[PDB]
């Protein structure tokens, strides 16, 4: 088969081929990741309300087992391909082990897929960062971002895709450590509006809790984000 | 050999024989039949003593490297299902190997019975071996779940020393361990000719 | 025996213009009867029923397998299989397993819609055709089935004539038969029409 | 580019793919390891992105056994695949031999994994410090992306690893104390690395002679030595 | 610049650059000189020695393929030994398989086939040497050369190397008909001793087989007696 | 045409608290014939301080004995110059048993020598590399005789009287000269001569010693 | 064929029961293991061999249903189509070099309609699965020694429109009748039943 | 095609090894002009008892591995000892694949004083000895030899090492069905083995309890 | 220089660059040094100095089997390939004839795997040279061999940086080494080694390996204790 090197060291050490993957992820749409006392919350960006895509709800926070779920940011068929990955991991590691496989693991497996990506001969790199929530058996909730280079990090509030160190920078200013289901929601959504079209239409968000995944309603959403553009007019006069 | 294990309020107390016998002649009196595969963690071997020392082993690593890994250590539950998919690729193999998995993980104390067919049964109480039948006469008729870790000790360590009594395969150092929230401990270690005279004064 | 495991048998019978294929539908175990009610015919198209008698995993997974295979030749050929292509599509399935081959025993029963000329394959494990004018038979009855159908058969039978004989054949032929009878599902075809027919037999 | 392949030398006899990745090396976070006969301290800046990463996550310092610690500088993501063979390896001999692995042993089994590059497109963008006690001692070697191992005595790896060599030449002896071994490694983290020094910023991990065991220092401990300092 | 990278590119002329420049490899190497008589086939070569501290038959570049079978090797002698080794695999595979020692030309165009198998295909270049095959089976003393095309040749007699075309005029003088083995050791040697560079190559010594009724149809190094 | 085949002879070791004494008789027996009575494959040294002796089979003896002495010779290169621990070649026996568990060797290994704090030890092999470290040891065709008598006269379990001091390394040597005489004596397949290897921190003494030539 | 698995479809609920006996040559290991595993919400298969292949096929299934509702975005499979799936893997195996699972089925489940569109089956659904991979619909049926016994008390006794509460009564004659005629100890009854509203573990009868 | 008997035995400087000159096909007595002791390389000579074409093969590749070596690396030629450690591994390699070399060599070399007298079998058991026997000789003609060895414990002349090799053929060709009176005797001396033209032994056959009158059964 | 890419591309004046410059790697390599004698091989080589009261060792000298052993010069990783190709044949060699490969017949074995690396696109040549030293029937060897694939039967020679001063030393001595015993050539080893040395650093147990192969004597490799009896009493004076 083809195994020419593509992903290969420039002369100041650079990954020409993962510094593209990252190019591809910054123009990728925005996803954010809060992390409260009892619930993680992933809100993503979506392209916008076009009269003609299916009514029918599809959902840009993608499941990859009960207790895990995944936005990410780069190239939607590479996504779809590490998503199909993570989904088939987490049952093979159901077959291999009773246990369900927890996130942190989920995580590291997910961030190999990624690093063998920049080392195998014949593939470029999966142009994706991806940020994973979810609650292990314990009980713990976890919060982490994989980057195309394969390094992971978990984070105690995160942003992948457009403006992602725009929405860091605002988050590490507000974020607060222990957070009710309410306020991680409010923060998300705050966080979100910071890079994201002032609508609300295009916010998608889920509201992870301990063994209890919910996808916000437009009609429960526009009530958090109402609260939130009211609350960014407030902090407009003040500067 | 004779190998019982069993779940009580305290926690988990499993007991053994020592002796390996080729049916007829005693290659050793000297076994140890319980493998001390982490700090939370106990095999037993049954049958093919190469067999389970050899998997056994392995499954000892699987649990170490699990434990570097992930940074947590691995529940019973895996560690049983790691030796059960074993066993079950090796299924007609030839494997001989009766084990039981006991460990305290997050979840409490757990007891895994795993065959060499890659069956892998969770109960509160097991005998393994040619002196299971004969454990097991003494060891379901002593069994409450309230038993003190003293007289669930004492409850094993007749059960054993009653299989070594009648089982010609089964013999020599009557040793328990209890497994418990802090791991386990080695309760005892005492010669099976010994007991009888304990158990059997006159 | 791993292909009287199951039990069934299946005939098809050629008369003028038209043919007629019928299973019995017992499903069984050794002597064990799992249900009275699995017929073993399969509908191609409009011009083309089989029957599979053998071990019954087989003929589920084989049918399927032929099931594949009709459906991707009508999306690639835009046209429906014939008999005769048909019956050599499946003497290649089964000789494609000729160490190691399915236990089924395909009975084919065709017709061209145009020219009205009757086409019946047999067929025994590893592909053998047996393409005779008359009938051809498989499964536990067929001993006592190739009696049946020899003594009531005759050249150029209407379609109403050659249901008759063919269900008086196959039950007379489950009657002597353990693995085979609750009666049988019969099917007509003809180039105007498929008649279906449920016949009431035994209980036995 | 893609002009010159992946297994062409320069004219001065350098594999370029290999000289290019310890350019990656000298980008990344600063680690160092300090051989005292007391026992072996590996520290590293974590350099975290942020304030909101969970600084415990991003863990520069690994345990490869109970007595071998690896510390990576350069590309992480590599690190984790050095760091998952070099323990496959330790477990391997743990399993084969009934004994813990050489640090040595552990350093050649890593390196093993650094000389297939052609099976992988590229040479890991890592360097690696591992750190650990056997019967020869307390012992730290260094793994480049060449696959060359050398033992030191101190050494550090990074940004800073150039600006470090410096204070070690003045400093480091060998009949340090782990404790002075600890404080000294600290010492030049602060120097070195951009971020001020916090307990939470860098990771530090020792190697005892005497236990032959792994401790990582949490942040509490790391305290303690800045404390002294 | 992009007709000449690789030895699997014809150029417009209609050559293939890259095995004509693996041929200047050997237009640049040390002289090799052989002669093939009625009672058998003598090569000589000069093997030039880049240090004083040498032991004597350092770089050898004369090796025995087979009992009746040597290949002189004119060029990169790294490349020229895996020639050699091949050689020997068709040697091993004619005694092993058809119980006969291997024909010279046979294992001259086996030799041949291999050289040229390198010319073929991107992925590999041409060797860098000039095999000189010298045998002695059943089909009489045979003398080839295959360059580095892949191109067999048999001689009478031939040069290879630097002095090429001056060692070519002295192998001229020779009767081919007339001359014996015991001779041409002589003759070949004193050729390689006239035609060397003595202020270029200081260090060299002049490394002398044969294969002969002499030697029982055996190719080996003749003795330093004889080599003056 | 069976691949094994039993080459008789008896190997046996006792483990003293500085030594290991190892024997094994040197007769190598063919099919209701003897080959020769000078076979001195049935001992192989590893290390200076390990020993593995190694009985049934003659051929797969031989053999792994080299794939032992490769393994090693890679331990001391991959473990700069450190020489494995008798331990370490213990686990690494049974590891290398185990591995051939399909198609296994005929040879019925003990290994021997110092461990870590000088004292003797004795791990012995079924087939396929269940062991444990003992004190004694005996495998082979005589293994039945010579092991009871070792339980006898070592561990004293049904003796009354006072345990003896310690058994030097001559009291052990004379202990194994006779239980090797006696076996010589009653077993048809252990005989000629048994080799006397007596592993010390020092070095390895190795002393002859005739049996029943019949 | 020591451990008995017993199956009955009515018209609003499937209802299996399964020995709870694992055994090891003559030795009760356990006479509580349960052999009726939840594949889905309204999906559950009474398996019956040993152990090992039990839980290595019953865990598979669960796994690949558990996997192609992840890629399929919260879509539970109907009934027939797990059957399918579970048969095929059955048949494959048979012509592996593994060799077959020795597991013999009865895959029980609720097909409820899966949105506006869905014109499938609603109701109940019962498979038989023979080891070698035999897939049939069936109104009950039985794997085991007790399975001629329970099976004839069914042919007799079952009506398609049976009650909870008449069936629980079934379910227990069917149990008894094993208990009273097999010799291999099926003492304890694992029984679980498929409803509208999912699998319920039913306690009483056992 | 079987080999049958080969006997071996050391002198002082110096091993003989002797073998009819006869290939059976099962009882049937085919060849009794086969040379059956082959030299190996320029000290080593080997013969052996079982499949002919086992050992035709095992000698074939054993003989090539040995002037390969030679010839292509400027090298000294294996040692007696080295060329039976390669057919060895070799013999025992073909046991492991289930595909064995099934007969059971004698090997013989003469280095230097350097004597070198080894056996194998089909299952690559090997042995060295004073004198060494495969097939029927094992069970005849050792006795005999070991006998001879026992009596001159200092060694046997070349003379005393032939009388014995002669008398130990002349039993075999009494006892051993699939011989016949044809023998070859190799001989590793310094200079290298010779292999003897074929000889015959004397036989005798006239016994007075041989009479027709005494084994008669009536 | 659009030929010096490839190791496949001919320069059209017939030279190998990727070989040339792999040559290059060994050229910058650390000095070691091999000298021969009747009964006696000694490679001796440049280790690193410590800086300050600061050591690095790297392993530049194996052990190959009891008879052979290696210095190498260059990629320290292509060495190690090296060494366990030769470990690997030795101990294939040893376990078939019970006896350590010749050395002519290894010194042929490496020069066949060089070559394997200098033609296929694929691969690339060894950037390490190797001094093998070794002891057989023939006597004692002494191999320089290099990334071209060329192997040099040698009685001296010296290898890496500032060595043409090495080699400058040997070419007045290496005449005599058949007649020096096994402590004159271990001088003569560490002369020339020292003669390589730059500006003022002298030899010492600390910056200098020696390993020894011969006569009834087994690949040895001094360090500290060992090594201290020819280098403590050891300067070097013009
Ligand atoms: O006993 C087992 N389970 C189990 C599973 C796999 C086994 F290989 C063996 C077994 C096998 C050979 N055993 C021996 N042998 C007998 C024959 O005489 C020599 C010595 C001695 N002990 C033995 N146990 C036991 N169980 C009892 C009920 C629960 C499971």
């Amino acid at each position: 088969s083809y195994d020419r090197a593509i992903t290969v060291f420039s002369p100041d050490g650079h990954l020409f081929q993962v510094e593209y993957a990252q190019e591809a992820v910054k123009k990728g749409l925005a996803a954010v990741g809060v992390l409260g006392s009892d619930s993680v919350v992933i809100a993503v960006e979506k392209k916008s309300a076009v009269k003609l895509q299916d009514s029918r709800t599809i959902r840009k926070i993608y499941k990859v087992d009960a207790n895990i779920y995944l936005a990410f940011a780069g190239l939607s068929a590479d996504a779809r391909v590490l998503i199909n990955k993570a989904q088939l991991e987490c049952q093979r590691f159901s077959l291999n082990y009773e246990d369900t496989m927890d996130v942190d693991m989920l995580v590291r497996y997910v961030a190999g897929v990624q690093q063998k990506s920049t080392q195998s001969g014949g593939s470029r790199p999966f142009g994706v960062a991806t940020v994973i929530g979810g609650f292990n058996e314990d009980g713990k909730p976890h919060l982490w971002k994989t980057d195309p280079s394969g390094m992971c990090s978990a984070w105690r509030a995160v942003a992948i895709g457009r403006h992602d160190q725009t929405v860091i920078e605002y988050m590490e200013k507000s974020y607060k450590d222990g957070m009710s289901r309410d306020e991680c929601v409010h923060f998300a959504i705050k966080s979100l509006l910071e890079v994201v079209e002032s609508g609300s239409r295009n916010i998608e968000l889920l509201v992870l809790q301990y063994k209890e995944a919910r996808y916000l309603t437009e009609e429960e959403l526009q009530k958090f984000v109402v609260e939130v553009e009211k609350e960014r007019e407030e902090e407009a006069a003040a500067k | 050999t004779t190998t019982l294990a069993f779940r009580f309020n305290g926690g988990i107390i499993v007991a053994v024989d020592s002796r390996a016998s080729t049916g007829q002649y005693i290659a050793s009196q000297t076994v140890m039949k319980v493998l001390e595969i982490n700090d939370y963690l106990l095999g037993t071997l049954a049958g093919g003593a190469a067999d389970c020392q050899y998997w056994e082993r392995v499954l000892g690593m699987e649990c170490r490297l699990w434990e570097l890994r992930n940074g947590s250590r691995i529940t019973v539950a895996a560690a049983s299902k790691i030796l059960a998919n074993i066993t079950y690729a090796y299924r007609n193999h030839g494997l001989s190997m009766g084990t039981m998995v006991a460990g305290w993980d997050q979840f409490g104390p757990s007891l895994y019975y795993v065959d060499d067919k890659g069956s892998r049964v969770k109960q509160d109480l097991f005998s393994v071996g040619s002196g299971s039948i004969y454990a097991y006469g003494v060891l379901d008729t002593g069994y409450r779940k309230d038993l003190s870790v003293e007289d669930a000790c004492d409850l094993a360590r007749r059960s054993i020393f009653h299989a070594t009594y009648r089982d010609g395969a089964s013999g020599g150092i009557v040793t328990v361990y209890h497994v418990h929230e802090k791991g386990w401990t080695k309760i005892s270690r005492d010669d099976q000719t010994k007991l009888y005279h304990r158990y059997f004064p006159s | 025996s791993i292909m009287a495991y199951s039990g069934g048998s299946v005939m098809a019978m050629a008369g003028k213009e038209c043919f007629v294929i019928i299973s019995d539908n017992r499903l069984g175990e050794q002597l064990k009867t799992i249900s009275t009610e699995v017929p073993k015919l399969h509908v191609v198209n409009d011009s083309i029923v089989y029957g599979l008698t053998g071990l019954r995993t087989d003929q589920q997974t084989f049918a399927n397998k032929v099931q594949f295979r009709t459906e991707m030749y009508k999306l690639r050929e835009e046209r429906d299989i014939t008999g005769k292509a048909f019956a050599a599509m499946i003497t290649s399935m089964l000789y494609e397993a000729r160490f190691g081959p399915w236990f089924v025993e395909p009975v084919i029963g065709s017709i061209d819609k145009s020219t009205g000329e009757v086409y019946l394959c047999a067929t025994d494990l590893i592909g053998a055709p047996c393409e005779p004018e008359d009938y051809v038979c498989a499964g536990t009855a067929a001993e006592s089935l190739h009696g049946m159908c020899e003594a009531l058969w005759r050249p150029g039978m209407s379609p109403e004539e050659l249901f008759e004989i063919a269900a008086q054949a196959m039950l007379s032929a489950c009657d002597r038969d353990s693995l085979s009878g609750y009666g049988a599902v019969a099917m007509i075809v003809t180039k105007d029409k498929v008649t279906t027919r449920l016949i009431k037999g035994r209980k036995d | 580019e893609y002009d010159r392949g992946v297994n062409t030398f320069s004219p001065e006899g350098r594999i370029f793919q290999i000289e290019y990745a310890v350019e990656a090396i000298k980008l990344g976070s600063t680690s160092l390891g300090i051989r005292t006969p007391e026992g072996v301290v590996l520290a590293a800046e974590k350099r975290v992105p942020s304030t909101l990463v969970v600084p415990s996550s991003m863990s520069k310092i690994m345990e490869v056994d109970s007595h071998i610690a690896a510390v990576m500088s350069g590309m992480v993501a590599d690190a984790r695949i050095l760091v998952e063979h070099a323990r496959v390896e330790s477990q391997n001999h743990r399993f084969t031999y009934n004994e813990p692995m050489s640090v040595e042993s552990c350093t050649l089994a890593t390196c093993d994994l650094s000389i297939q590059f052609g099976l992988m497109s590229r040479p890991f963008g890592v360097s690696l410090l591992i750190a650990g006690v056997d019967e020869k001692g307390p012992q730290l070697w260094q793994t480049d992306p060449s696959g060359t191992h050398t033992r030191y005595d101190a050494q550090a790896i990074g940004g800073g690893a150039e600006a470090a060599q410096s204070v070690f030449t003045e400093r480091y002896h060998r009949n340090m104390t782990l404790e002075e071994g600890e404080t000294l490694a600290v010492d030049i983290l602060k120097q070195v690395m951009e971020d001020q020094l916090s307990p939470e910023n860098i990771e530090v991990a020792v190697v005892r002679a005497d236990d032959g065991k792994l401790h990582m220092y949490t942040p509490t401990e790391i305290k303690a030595i800045m404390s002294r300092m | 610049s992009g007709h000449d990278q690789s030895t699997d590119v014809f150029s417009a002329e209609g050559r293939v650059f890259q095995v004509e420049y693996a041929g200047k490899a050997v237009d640049n190497s040390s002289t090799a000189v052989a002669a093939c008589c009625k009672d058998g086939v003598v090569v000589a070569v000069e093997k030039v020695h880049t240090s004083r501290m040498l032991e004597k038959g350092s770089n050898n570049r004369i090796h025995a393929v087979d009992r009746q079978a040597g290949i002189c090797i004119c060029g990169l002698l790294p490349d020229g030994r895996a020639i050699v080794s091949r050689a020997r695999q068709e040697a091993e595979n004619s005694r092993d398989i058809f119980a006969t020692p291997i024909r010279g030309s046979v294992l001259a165009n086996r030799v041949g086939e291999f050289m040229h198998a390198y010319t073929t295909h991107f992925a590999y270049r041409p060797f860098g040497c000039s095999a000189i095959i010298a045998s002695y089976a059943d089909d009489g003393p045979q003398l080839f050369v295959s360059d580095p095309s892949g191109t067999v040749a048999g001689y009478y007699g031939v040069a290879l190397g630097k002095a090429k075309t001056v060692a070519k005029s002295e192998l001229e003088k020779l009767d081919f008909s007339s001359l014996t083995c015991d001779e041409a050791v002589g003759k070949l040697a004193s050729i390689l001793h006239e035609v060397h560079d003595k202020q270029k190559d200081k260090l060299y010594e002049v490394e002398v087989a044969w294969v002969c009724d002499k030697s029982d149809r055996k190719f080996v190094h003749v003795p330093a007696d004889m080599v003056p | 045409w069976s691949p094994y085949q039993d080459n008789g002879g008896t190997t046996a070791a006792i483990a003293g608290k500085d030594f290991v004494i190892l024997a094994g008789d040197t007769r190598l027996n063919g099919d209701f014939c003897l080959h020769s009575r000078h076979d001195q494959s049935k001992i192989f040294q590893l290390t200076p301080y390990t020993y593995m002796a190694s009985n049934g089979m003659q051929a797969d003896r031989l053999q792994l004995q080299q794939m032992l002495k490769y393994r090693v010779k890679w331990y001391k290169y991959n473990n700069g110059g450190k020489v494995p621990s008798t331990k370490a070649i213990a686990q690494l026996m049974s590891t290398m048993l185990y591995h051939r568990r399909f198609f296994p060797y005929y040879t019925f290994n003990m290994v021997v020598g110092l461990d870590e704090e000088g004292h003797g030890v004795c791990y012995s092999y079924d087939a396929v590399g269940s062991t444990e470290p003992f004190l004694y040891g005996t495998r082979g065709s005589a293994a039945s005789f010579v092991e009871p008598l070792l339980d006898c006269l070592i561990n004293r379990q049904h003796m009354t009287s006072q345990a003896p001091p310690e058994m030097t390394k001559e009291e052990t040597l004379a202990m194994l000269k006779n239980a090797f005489t006696g076996a010589a004596e009653r077993d048809i397949y252990t005989g000629d001569s048994v080799s006397f290897f007596i592993i010390t921190k020092d070095g390895v003494q190795q002393e002859s010693f005739e049996l029943r030539k019949d | 064929m020591a451990e008995t698995a017993i199956a009955f479809r009515c018209k609003d609920y499937v209802m299996v029961a399964a020995a709870g006996l694992n055994a090891f040559y003559y030795i009760k290991i356990t006479d509580a293991e349960d052999k009726i595993t939840q594949l889905d919400t309204h999906q559950l298969v009474a398996c019956t061999g040993e152990n090992g292949p039990r839980v290595n096929f019953t865990e598979y299934i669960k796994c690949n249903l558990a996997l192609n509702r992840m890629r399929q975005h919260g879509r539970h499979s109907s009934c027939e189509s797990t059957a399918n799936f579970m048969r095929n893997c059955l048949a494959s195996a048979i012509r592996s070099r593994e060799g077959a699972y020795q597991v013999n089925c009865l895959f029980a489940g609720y097909d409820t309609p899966v949105s506006e569109d869905d014109d499938g089956v609603v109701g109940p659904q019962l498979f038989y699965m023979d080891y070698l991979g035999t897939l049939q619909a069936v109104p009950y049926g039985c794997h085991g020694y007790g399975a001629c016994f329970v099976t004839a008390l069914l042919d007799r006794l079952w009506r398609p429109d049976l009650s909870q509460q008449e069936g629980l009564e079934l379910m227990q004659k069917c149990c008894d009748e094993v208990k009273r005629r097999v010799i291999i100890s099926n003492s304890y009854f694992f029984v679980k039943a498929v409803t509208k509203n999912g699998v319920e573990v039913i306690t009483a009868v056992h | 095609a079987s080999g049958g008997s080969v006997i071996a035995i050391k002198y002082k400087g110096g091993v003989l090894m002797a073998a009819d000159t006869l290939l059976s096909y099962g009882s049937l007595a085919k060849w009794p002009n086969i040379p059956r002791i082959r030299l190996l390389g320029s000290h080593s000579a080997v013969c052996a008892t079982g499949s002919y074409a086992d050992f035709q093969m095992m000698a074939k590749q054993v003989e090539d591995n040995i002037e390969r070596q030679k010839m292509y690396h400027n090298v000294d030629e294996l040692s007696p000892s080295e060329v039976f450690s390669y057919l060895h591994r070799s013999i025992y390699q073909k046991r492991c694949d289930f595909d064995p070399c099934l007969c059971q060599m004698v090997f013989i070399g003469v280095r230097d004083g350097e004597t070198f007298l080894a056996g194998v079998d089909d299952v690559g058991t090997r042995w060295e000895d004073d004198c060494i026997a495969t097939g029927y000789g094992a069970y005849i003609a050792l006795p005999l030899l070991r006998q001879a060895l026992e009596k001159n414990p200092d060694g046997l002349s070349r003379g005393e090492a032939m009388r014995i090799l002669t008398d130990c053929l002349r039993v075999l060709f009494y006892r051993e069905c699939r011989a016949i009176n044809k023998f070859q005797v190799a001989d590793a001396a310094s200079d290298g083995v010779r292999i003897s033209e074929p000889f015959d032994v004397e036989t005798h056959w006239e016994y007075e309890g041989y009479c027709f009158e005494k084994t008669a059964i009536i | 220089n659009e030929y010096d890419s490839d190791i496949t591309t001919w320069s059209p004046t017939g030279r190998l660059f990727q070989i040339e410059y792999a040559n290059e790697a060994v050229n910058n390599g650390s000095a070691t040094v091999g000298v021969k004698g009747k009964n006696f091989v000694v490679l001796a080589a440049l280790k690193r100095s410590p800086v300050a009261e600061l050591s690095s060792y790297q392993e530049k000298v194996f052990e190959i089997d009891e008879h052979v052993g290696m210095s190498i010069s260059g990629l320290v990783a292509d060495g190690r390939v090296l060494a366990r190709y030769l470990r690997t044949e030795c101990m294939n060699y040893r376990y078939m004839y019970s006896n350590g490969m010749p050395m002519n017949q290894m010194a042929d074995m490496i020069g066949e795997k060089h070559q394997r690396h200098i033609q296929c696109s694929g691969k690339r040549p060894f950037g390490v040279g190797l001094l093998l030293a070794g002891y057989d029937r023939q006597g004692p060897h002494l191999y320089q061999t290099v990334p071209s694939g060329d192997v040099y039967d040698y009685k001296a020679t010296a290898m890496g940086v500032r060595s043409q001063a090495s080699r400058t030393y040997l070419e007045r001595h290496f005449e005599h080494f058949s007649d020096c015993t096994l402590d004159e050539l271990v001088t003569h080893a560490l002369k020339a080694l020292a003669s390589a040395t730059s500006e003022g650093i002298e030899l010492n147990v600390k910056n200098t390996t020696i390993a020894i192969v011969g006569k009834d004597t087994p690949f040895t490799i001094f360090e500290e204790e060992s090594a201290r009896k020819y280098l403590d009493g050891f300067k070097m004076r013009p």
